[PDB]
C-alpha cells in the first residue's frame, strides 16, 4: 500500500544521519522519517526542530550476534537484571 | 598460410559459398588463408570423427566450422569432444551447432553462433512489458538449463517497479508415465492469462495434445515459446494451438555465405592479431589416430585473443561460456494458417514492433475518458523500463 | 529371442570370469527361447579409438546394455566419458563399475548412466553420523575449488541445514596451488577444532606438510578426511590419529560383475514379458535415430530390489546410485592402518580397538576451545556512541559530567573522514557514549575482555542482489558478522 | 610385503668412497623411504641416517644417502674409507601394513 | 634412557617363552611405541610386534595368533610371551624403543637375549 510513498523517496535519500539534520535546518528538506530515541534527543539540544505525530512500527532495539554461541542465555539475563534492578534508569537520567 | 577447413552437410548452393568466400582482399593482414568444402549427408557420429580428422590430416589446417541443416540436438556433444580431443578450434553456425546445451568442459574450445538461454528470458519479460500482460505462469520440464530460467526470471522481476505477479511455476514433467492423470491433475489447478513453457518439441506436442483434450486455444491462454521449440521453420506437427510467440534467430534474413563470411573473418583476425603480438603461430595437430601423448604445449592463449574480434566495424565477442553477446534475435508468430510471420526485431534492448496493438482473432469494449480535477490524473511513463508503475492503468492518448 | 550384452574390460582373464559368469547366470530363472552370449574389448589409449571401436561393437549386435569399467589408473575421468558419449545418442543404458567420480551424477550431461557404487561426494553422510555419535557440533570443511568438491559441499550445507546447524565455515583454495598457508592461519583458532578435508592427493599432500609446519597436528585436533587422502603419497606426510573411510570391497569386481550380470538379467527377463518392444538400431553408420529401448528400460531396471547376494541388499534411488553400501571407519597408528569400526548404513558400531587421537592420548577430545575475547563492531551516532578524535600523545584527555564522574572510554579504531575510499588509512580514535558503559558493565559481570573496532563501510545492512549473480549476500555493518 | 637385496660382496681399498643400494623388490619407493643401520660385531646396531638426507645428532658428515626414484633402489654413499668401516649395514623400509627389513650387507 | 635386556631364557622345545624388559633413564608412560624385534643368528633381522602403554597391539601377518606382547604400568615393565614355541626358531630376541614422531626409527637398540 505505500509503492508511491517509496517510489518518492528513492529519488533523494541522504547518505548519513548528521548530514540529514543539518540539511533540515537549512530548509532543504520538509521532514526527516527515523527512529524515536534520537529525534526525542535531538529536539531537546536545537531549538528549531520540533518533533511531531505518533509512533508507528514500534520494534525495541537489540544486542546482535551469530546464531551458535555461549553467551545467549547469560546475556539476556544480564540485560533483564540490569532493567529489573533500575540501572537503566540511572544511565538514561545522565546520557538522554 | 593458415588452413580453416569447411564442413557442409545441409546440401545447399557450395558455388555461391565459393564465390562469397574468394571475394575477400582485406589487405590487413598476413594471413593467406586456405579454404576446403567438402559436402555429406551422414548424420551418424561414427562418420564424423573420421572424416574431420582425415580433413586435419589432409593439409596442416588449424580451424574448422561446422555447417548443419537438420534439427539433431545431440550432434554438440561430438563437437565438443572433439574439441576438447583435437587442440583446434572450431566454431558452428547452422542447424543443430546454434542449438545451445549445459556447459563445455574447462578448456574446450568450441564457439556457437545462437543466443544463450539468458538473452530469451530477458526479450521474452521485455515483450511482455511492451504489451502490457503483467500477469502470467511458467512451466517448464526437465532439460540442461532449467535451473537458469527460473532464477533469471525471479531476479528480473524482483528489480522492478512494475508490477508483476508470477505464480503457479510447478514443473511438471512428463519422463514418468503411468500416472500421467497426475500430470493433468497438476495442470488443471493453473489459470493466468499467460503460460511460459521449456520443452524441446516431443514433449511441447505431448502437453499441446493433453491441453487441446482439456481443451483452451481460442477462449484461452497465449502461449509464448523459446527458440529451441520452434526453431526450424516449415515443419509443423499442426498440435500449434493457433497463434505463438516464437522469439528466434533469423534464418530468411542472414544468409549462410554471410556467416561462413564472418566466421573465416574471426578466425583470420584473431590468428594475425596473435601472431603480431607473439609472433607464436602454433603447430598444426600430429595425426588423426595413433596418438598417445603428442601435446607438445599447452597453447591455449588463443582463447584470449579470439573472445574479442572487431572486423568492419562489426561486434563479434563471444563469452566465457560461447554466447554472441549482440544477437539479432527476431519475433515470430503462427497465424490460423501454419506458417511463421515476421512481426518485430529485437536489438539491444530496442524492441522494434510492427503490431502497435495486440490484434485478437464481445467483453472487450473501449471505454473513453478525459484527464481534469483528481478524478483522472494522467502521468508520464517511466523513461527506464518503458512501461510505467503499478496501481495505474495505461491510457493511450492520441 | 536372443538378445547379448557387452562389455569392455582391462585384462583378458576378466573376459574369461565375464565368460563364466554369463555361462552361469543363463542356466537358471527360465529358458523360453532366451539365450544371451558376451562380448568383450579391450582398451585403448585414446579416447575417439574407443568411440569407433564401441560404435562397430554396436554394429556387431543389438546391444541393450554395456558394462564398463575404469582400468587401474590414476583418476583420469576421461577414460569412461567416450562410451556415455557414444551409446547416449542412441539412449541404451550403459553400467559402470569403479567410476566413482560425482560429475556423471548429473542428469543434464549424462541421460543414461548407471553406477554400481556410491560417487565421493556421497561419504558426508558417515560424517554426518560420526558428529552425532561423538557429539560433535562445530566443524570447519577445507574443501578445495573444483566441480568435485562443491557438490560434497552442498550436500553437507543441506544435512546440516536440515538440524539448523550450519557449518562454521567453508574455505576454498584454488588446486593445484604452491602455498596455502594464508588460509591455514586465518583459519587456525576461529572457534572449533574439527577438521573435514576433502581434496586431490597433492593438494592434501601441501595441506599436510603446511599444517604440521604450523603445529596444529597437536593434541586438542581431530581431522576427518575422505578415501583418497588415506593412500598413495598422502602417507609421506600424515599426523597420526587421521580416520578416514574405505571401501569394503571397492576393488574385488569379481562380485561386482556376478551382482551387476544378475540384475541385468532379472530386468531384461522382466521386460521381455510385454509388448509394443523394438531393437535397437545395427550399424554405427545407417541409422541416425533413437532406439525405442529406452526410457522404459531404465525405469524397469530402477526398480529391482535384490535379495541377498554376494554384497548385500542391492537397491538404486532416483540418482544411478547404488545405495545401502558398507564403510569400514579405519584409523592410522604408527603409519600402519587399522579397523576401528563398521558402517553398516544404518549406524556405526565400534570394534574392540580403541582409537588413538591426534598428539597421543586417549581421551576424545571435546573439539571445542572458547575464546574470552570478542571483537565488537559499533556504528557511529549521535546519543548512542560518540567519536572525538584523541589528543596529540594519542591518550583520550579527562572529561567531566555535571555531576562529577570520570564518564567511561574505550579506544575504537575505525576510519576517518567518511569512507577510506581515496584516503586507505585508519587513525584510532576512542569513542564514549550510552552503550559503551553498558558494555563495561557487561564485560565486568561476564568475565571477560574485549576490543572495539568502527564498521569501514558505514551502513546498517540490507540484502543486496549480488553483481549478475544469483547469491544474495548482506553489507555494511550487518555483513560483518 | 615385499624384498629387499643389496650387494653384500663389496670392499675396496682404503681411502675411498663407496656406494652402497638397497632396491625395492615390489611397489616404487618414493612415498615411505628407509633408514640405515650399522651394527659393530659384538654389539647393537646403531643407526647411521634416517630420512636419508639428515645424519643424527653427532656423526661423521662423510657418510651420505640418496634415492633415485628410477631404479626403485636407494644409495647411501660413505667417503674416505678408514678402519671405522667393518660393520654391518642394513636397510629397513615399511609399506603401511607391516615392517621389511633387507638383507645387509658389510664391507673390509 | 635406557633399555636394559632381562628375562628367564629358556632352549627347551615345545613350550611357552617368557621375557621382560626394564627400562633406566625413562618413563613408560609416554607417546613413544616399544618394538620387539627378533634376530635370528647369521641372517638379517625381521619384525615382530609393537606395544602401546595405552593397551593396544599391533602384530605382524604372518604370526598373527601366536604372540602377545602386554605391559605393567606398575611395574614399569612389558613382557613377551610367545607360546608354542618350536625348535627351528631358536634366535636371539632385542628390545628396541622407537620415536613417535611421523617415522619409525628404532633406537637407541637395547642389550639383547641370547635365548
Amino acid at each position: 500500500e505505500l509503492s508511491t510513498m517509496y517510489r518518492h523517496m528513492e529519488k533523494h535519500n541522504y547518505e548519513s544521519a548528521a548530514e540529514a539534520i543539518q540539511a533540515v535546518r537549512d530548509n532543504k528538506l520538509h521532514a526527516f522519517i527515523w527512529d524515536s530515541a534520537v529525534l526525542e534527543f535531538e529536539a531537546s539540544q536545537k531549538c528549531d526542530l520540533v518533533t511531531t505525530g505518533e509512533l508507528f512500527f514500534r520494534s525495541g532495539f537489540g544486542i546482535g550476534m551469530r546464531k551458535d554461541s555461549p553467551w545467549k542465555q547469560q546475556v539476556s539475563l544480564s540485560i533483564l537484571k540490569s532493567h529489573e534492578n533500575g540501572f537503566m534508569e540511572d544511565l538514561d537520567k545522565t546520557w538522554v | 598460410s593458415i588452413g580453416i577447413a569447411v564442413i557442409l552437410v545441409g546440401t545447399s548452393d557450395e558455388v555461391a559459398i565459393k564465390d562469397a568466400h574468394e571475394k575477400d582482399d582485406f589487405h590487413h593482414l598476413s594471413v593467406v588463408p586456405r579454404v576446403e568444402l567438402v559436402a555429406m549427408n551422414e548424420t551418424d557420429p561414427k562418420s564424423i570423427i573420421t572424416r574431420i580428422c582425415d580433413l586435419m590430416s589432409d593439409r596442416k589446417i588449424q580451424g574448422v566450422v561446422f555447417a548443419d541443416d537438420t534439427d539433431q540436438e545431440a550432434i554438440a556433444q561430438i563437437l565438443d569432444f572433439i574439441s576438447a580431443q583435437t587442440l583446434t578450434p572450431i566454431l558452428g553456425i547452422h542447424g543443430g551447432s546454434s542449438m545451445i546445451m549445459a556447459d563445455k568442459d574447462e578448456s574446450s574450445m568450441f564457439f556457437q553462433f545462437g543466443p544463450s538461454i539468458e538473452q530469451q528470458a530477458s526479450v521474452m519479460l521485455n515483450i511482455m512489458e511492451e504489451y502490457d500482460w503483467y500477469i502470467f505462469s511458467i512451466v517448464t520440464t526437465y532439460f540442461p538449463g532449467y535451473q537458469d530460467f527460473v532464477n533469471k526470471i525471479r531476479s528480473t522481476i524482483e528489480n522492478s517497479f512494475v508490477g508483476w505477479e508470477l505464480e503457479e511455476v510447478l514443473l511438471l514433467d512428463m519422463s514418468l508415465d503411468d500416472g500421467d492423470s497426475k500430470i493433468q491433475n497438476q495442470l488443471k489447478k493453473l489459470q493466468s492469462p499467460i503460460i511460459l513453457l521449456y520443452c524441446t518439441k516431443e514433449e511441447a506436442t505431448y502437453i499441446f495434445e493433453v491441453a487441446n483434450s482439456v481443451g483452451l486455444t481460442g477462449y484461452g491462454y497465449t502461449w509464448i515459446v523459446p527458440s529451441l521449440v520452434a526453431g526450424d521453420t516449415d515443419t509443423v506437427p499442426s498440435e500449434f494451438p493457433t497463434g505463438l510467440i516464437s522469439v528466434s534467430y533469423d534464418e530468411w534474413d542472414y544468409g549462410l555465405p554471410a556467416r561462413v563470411r564472418d566466421g573465416i573473418a574471426i578466425i583470420t583476425t584473431a590468428a594475425s592479431d596473435m601472431l603480431s603480438e607473439h609472433s607464436f603461430i602454433p603447430e598444426p595437430k600430429s595425426s588423426c589416430y595413433n596418438t598417445h601423448e603428442k601435446r607438445i604445449y599447452q597453447s591455449n592463449m588463443l582463447n584470449r585473443y579470439l573472445i574479442n574480434v572487431t572486423f568492419e566495424g562489426r561486434d563479434l565477442s563471444f563469452s566465457e561460456e560461447g554466447y554472441q553477446m549482440h544477437p539479432k534475435l527476431v519475433i515470430i508468430l503462427l497465424n490460423k494458417e501454419r506458417k511463421w510471420e515476421r512481426v518485430g526485431k529485437w536489438k539491444d534492448k530496442s524492441l522494434q514492433m510492427k503490431y502497435y496493438v495486440w490484434p485478437r482473432m464481445d467483453d472487450h469494449l473501449s471505454i473513453v475518458t478525459l484527464e481534469e480535477a483528481p478524478f483522472v490524473i494522467v502521468e508520464s511513463v517511466d523513461p527506464l523500463s518503458g512501461t510505467c508503475m503499478r496501481n495505474t492503468v495505461p491510457c493511450e492518448k492520441r | 529371442k536372443i538378445v547379448n550384452i557387452g562389455a569392455v574390460l582391462s585384462t583378458r582373464k576378466h573376459e574369461q570370469m565375464f565368460r563364466e559368469a554369463v555361462n552361469q547366470a543363463n542356466k537358471r530363472h527360465g529358458s523360453w527361447k532366451i539365450q544371451l552370449q558376451a562380448t568383450s574389448v579391450t582398451h585403448k589409449p585414446n579416447a575417439i579409438q574407443m568411440a569407433l571401436s564401441v560404435c562397430e561393437d554396436l554394429i556387431s549386435s543389438q546391444v541393450y546394455a554395456i558394462l564398463v569399467s575404469h582400468p587401474p589408473t590414476p583418476n583420469d575421468h576421461f577414460t569412461p566419458t567416450p562410451v556415455s558419449y557414444t551409446a547416449g545418442f542412441y539412449r541404451i543404458p550403459v553400467l559402470g563399475l569403479t567410476t566413482r567420480m560425482s560429475i556423471y551424477s548429473d542428469k543434464s550431461i549424462h541421460l543414461s548412466f548407471l553406477r554400481t557404487v556410491p560417487p565421493y561426494s556421497h561419504q558426508s553422510s558417515v560424517w554426518f553420523e560420526m558428529m552425532r555419535v561423538y557429539n560433535w557440533n562445530h566443524i570447519i570443511l577445507l574443501v578445495s575449488d573444483d566441480h568435485e568438491g562443491r557438490a560434497a559441499q552442498k550436500r553437507l550445507e543441506t544435512l546440516l541445514e536440515e538440524r539448523e546447524s550450519k557449518a562454521e565455515k567453508v574455505l576454498q583454495f584454488d588446486p593445484g596451488t604452491k602455498n596455502v598457508t594464508a588460509l591455514l592461519m586465518e583459519a587456525r583458532e576461529l572457534e572449533a577444532r574439527v577438521i573435514i578435508l576433502s581434496a586431490s592427493e597433492d593438494d592434501a599432500a601441501t595441506v599436510y606438510r603446511a599444517a604440521a609446519m604450523l603445529d596444529m597436528t597437536g593434541s586438542g585436533y581431530v581431522w576427518l578426511v575422505g578415501e583418497r587422502e588415506i593412500s598413495g603419497n598422502a602417507l609421506r606426510y600424515a599426523p597420526d590419529g587421521i580416520i578416514g573411510l574405505q571401501l569394503i570391497n571397492g576393488k574385488n569386481e569379481s562380485a561386482h560383475i556376478s551382482d551387476a550380470v544378475g540384475v541385468v538379467a532379472q530386468a531384461v527377463h522382466e521386460l521381455l514379458e510385454k509388448e509394443n518392444i523394438t531393437d535397437p538400431p545395427r550399424g554405427c553408420v545407417g541409422n541416425t535415430n533413437i532406439w525405442k529401448t529406452g526410457p522404459l528400460f531404465k525405469r524397469v531396471l530402477m526398480s529391482s530390489k535384490y535379495a541377498d547376494g554376494v554384497t548385500g541388499r542391492v537397491e538404486f534411488n532416483e540418482d544411478g546410485d547404488r545405495k545401502f553400501a558398507q564403510y569400514s571407519i579405519m584409523n592410522l597408528q604408527n603409519r600402519k592402518l587399522v579397523q576401528v569400526g563398521i558402517y553398516n548404513g544404518t549406524h556405526v558400531i565400534p570394534n574392540d580397538r580403541k582409537i588413538i587421537w591426534p598428539g597421543g592420548e586417549t581421551e576424545k577430545p571435546r573439539g571445542y576451545q572458547m575464546s574470552t575475547r570478542l571483537k565488537i563492531v559499533t556504528i557511529h551516532q549521535e546519543p548512542f556512541v560518540y567519536v572525538k578524535p584523541t589528543m596529540s600523545d594519542g591518550t583520550c584527555k579527562e572529561e567531566f559530567t555535571v555531576n562529577g564522574d570520570p564518564v567511561k572510554k574505550v579506544i575504537c579504531t575505525g576510519p576517518n573522514d567518511t569512507s577510506p575510499g581515496s584516503p586507505r588509512h585508519t587513525v584510532p580514535q576512542c569513542c564514549y557514549g550510552f552503550c559503551i558503559d553498558l558494555l563495561i558493565k557487561l564485560a565486568r559481570t561476564m568475565q571477560f575482555t574485549y576490543e572495539v573496532h568502527l564498521v569501514a563501510d558505514g551502513k546498517f545492512g540490507t540484502q543486496e542482489r549480488v553483481q549478475n549473480s544469483n547469491k544474495k549476500e548482506w553489507n555494511g555493518m550487518m555483513g560483518e558478522l | 610385503n615385499f624384498m629387499l637385496t643389496q650387494p653384500h660382496s663389496v670392499s675396496e681399498s682404503p681411502g675411498k668412497t663407496v656406494t652402497i643400494s638397497c632396491t625395492r623388490s615390489s611397489g616404487s619407493i618414493a612415498s615411505n623411504y628407509v633408514q640405515w643401520y650399522q651394527q659393530r660385531p659384538g654389539s647393537a646396531p646403531t643407526t647411521v641416517i634416517y630420512e636419508d638426507n639428515q645424519r643424527p645428532s653427532g656423526v661423521p658428515d662423510r657418510f651420505s644417502g640418496s634415492i633415485d626414484s628410477s631404479s626403485n633402489s636407494a644409495s647411501l654413499t660413505i667417503s674416505g674409507l678408514k678402519t671405522e668401516d667393518e660393520a654391518d649395514y642394513y636397510c629397513q623400509s615399511y609399506d603401511s601394513s607391516t615392517v621389511v627389513f633387507g638383507g645387509g650387507t658389510k664391507l673390509t | 634412557l635406557q633399555l636394559q635386556e632381562s628375562g628367564p631364557g629358556l632352549v627347551k622345545p615345545s613350550q611357552t617363552l617368557s621375557l621382560t624388559c626394564t627400562v633406566s633413564g625413562g618413563s613408560i608412560s609416554s607417546s613413544n611405541w616399544w618394538s620387539w624385534v627378533r634376530q635370528p643368528p647369521g641372517k638379517g633381522l625381521e619384525w615382530i610386534g609393537e606395544i602401546y602403554h595405552s593397551g593396544n597391539t599391533n602384530y605382524n601377518p604372518s604370526l598373527k595368533s601366536r604372540v602377545t606382547v602386554s605391559v605393567d604400568k606398575s611395574k614399569n615393565q612389558f613382557s613377551l610371551k610367545l607360546t608354542s614355541v618350536t625348535a627351528a626358531d631358536t634366535a636371539v630376541y632385542y628390545c628396541a624403543r622407537d620415536v613417535s614422531g611421523g617415522v619409525n626409527w628404532f633406537d637407541p637398540w637395547g642389550q639383547g637375549t641370547l635365548v
